[PDB]
């Protein structure tokens, strides 16, 4: 019922940084928490960050003081601001979203590299 | 009173501790259970909405070694709200998302350790709980503030400073004894210093209804899998790999067992003892099922303590309600369902 529309990605130098942003779809009451969870080498995809409609943030621990989000007080739309990256950060990042009945949306991704 | 010397995905219940009543206050819960290893990432959700002020149970495991936990929060329903739980872990693709659907005998004592390696991040963690029966009544976590046995039942609380620096000593003492086994582990396995590990310890002593010794338990874990254990005889030692052998001759050769057997038989047992007779209100307590049917046919049982019962299709699996009592419920696709709870005059029998 919901798209996602990500943009951002690519590849950076070691320190560097990089904004992706998240815009959804649909109607602007139907879309709560957005974020994005990251892929691991693994099967699973860990928490990056997310934001809530009011502006109440959550991080995973491994990006703590480097990432920071945001969104916009208009338009359902998100930014992720990764400073400071490393090779450790490498992974496709997936955009996601939560209706206000915890129904979950999920963007394609956006493939990540720090060299 | 304790001594002194593969990968599970898990299952997700979303539920009330009370039945719901809009307005009314009550407890929303999530339990997980079944899963390992034991990294795992837990939310609440209130429309669409993370939770602020989420709190969760001591890390316990049972006895195939998959580990559960209670996450639970104060939480008053409304018309418009709707609620879920989310759930990562290592055997998920995506978080998973449950929401909530509003619509005589004998006893125990055991002791739970679980240590888990953290490469390059500071110590492992350590955990450790103590059960008697169904009631968790101590704690320890080495991330916690106090660095000391804490209470979780009231009738422990009565126990003086001497008590409580002897159990934060023997715990300490218990964390040490893991933190070592880990590196030794690492190298009889020929694993990284990179990756992370668990070492899960169980063991306690069970008493009749005559609070005579029955059974004694001692269990050790590897990666959720069997490493060592103590025969029911006390006097000999189960090895499961060419890299356990290597463990049971050391501790023959030591008599290892004799000192445990001479816990579990007696310093376990006494101990029991005392803590059912200081918490004979709770502990001795039983609580009958508050039971009924649900029609698919579902017959249900709340506020029953303790957590062992018999329900005879899908069986849920029994989960705590977060203020001592257990649910559960099972389900069918000329039927009846049978209840035979250690609370109940006799079984119980219900049907359409």
């Amino acid at each position: 019922e919901v798209k996602l529309v990500e943009s951002g990605g690519g590849l950076v130098q070691p320190g560097g940084s990089l904004r992706l942003s998240c815009a959804a779809s649909g109607s602007i009451f139907s879309i709560n928490t957005m974020g994005w969870y990251r892929q691991t080498p693994g099967k699973q995809r860990d928490l990056v960050a997310d934001i809530s409609s009011g502006g109440s943030t959550k991080y995973g621990d491994s990006v703590k003081g480097r990432f920071t989000i945001s969104r916009d007080n208009t338009k359902n739309t998100v930014y992720l601001q990764m400073n400071s990256l490393k090779p450790e950060d490498t992974a496709v990042y997936y955009c996601y979203g939560l209706s206000y009945s915890n129904d979950d949306y999920w963007g394609q991704g956006t493939q990540v590299t720090v060299s | 009173y304790m001594l002194d010397l593969i990968q599970r995905t898990p299952k997700i219940q979303v539920y009330s501790r009370h039945p719901a009543e809009n307005g009314k206050s009550n407890f929303l819960n999530c339990y997980v259970s079944g899963f390992h290893p034991s990294d795992i990432e837990v939310d609440l959700l209130k429309n669409g909405e993370r939770i602020e002020k989420v709190e969760h149970s001591d890390l316990s495991f049972s006895k195939d070694w998959s580990f559960y936990l209670l996450y639970y929060t104060e939480f008053t329903p409304t018309e418009k709200d709707e609620y879920a739980c989310r759930v990562n872990h290592v055997t998920l693709s995506q978080p998973k998302i449950v929401k909530w659907d509003r619509d005589s005998g004998s006893h125990s004592m055991r002791y739970f350790f679980t240590s888990v390696s953290r490469p390059g991040r500071g110590e492992p963690r350590f955990i450790a709980v103590g059960y008697v029966d169904d009631t968790q009544f101590v704690r320890f976590d080495s991330d916690a503030a106090s660095q000391r046995m804490e209470p979780r039942a009231p009738w422990i609380e009565q126990e003086g400073p001497e008590y409580w620096d002897g159990e934060t000593r023997k715990v300490k003492a218990h964390s040490q004894t893991h933190r070592v086994d880990l590196g030794t582990l690492r190298g009889c396995y020929n694993q990284s210093e990179a990756g992370s590990h668990t070492v899960q310890r169980m063991y306690g002593c069970d008493v009749g209804s005559d609070w005579r010794f029955l059974r004694g338990y001692h269990q050790y874990a590897y990666d959720g899998k069997d490493y060592i254990a103590l025969k029911e005889d006390l006097r000999s030692w189960t090895a499961a790999d060419m890299c356990a052998q290597t463990t049971k001759h050391k501790w023959e050769a030591a008599h290892v067992a004799e000192q445990l057997r001479a816990y579990l038989e007696g310093t376990c047992v006494e101990w029991l003892r005392r803590y059912l007779e200081n918490g004979k209100e709770t502990l001795q307590r039983t609580d009958a099922p508050k039971t009924h049917m649900t029609h698919t046919l579902r017959c249900w049982a709340l506020s029953f303590y303790p957590a062992e019962i018999t329900l005879t299709t899908e069986l849920v699996e029994t989960r705590p309600a977060g203020d001592g009592t257990f649910q559960k419920w099972a389900a069918v696709v000329r039927y009846t369902c049978h209840v035979q709870h250690e609370g109940l005059p006799k079984p119980l029998t219900l049907r359409w």
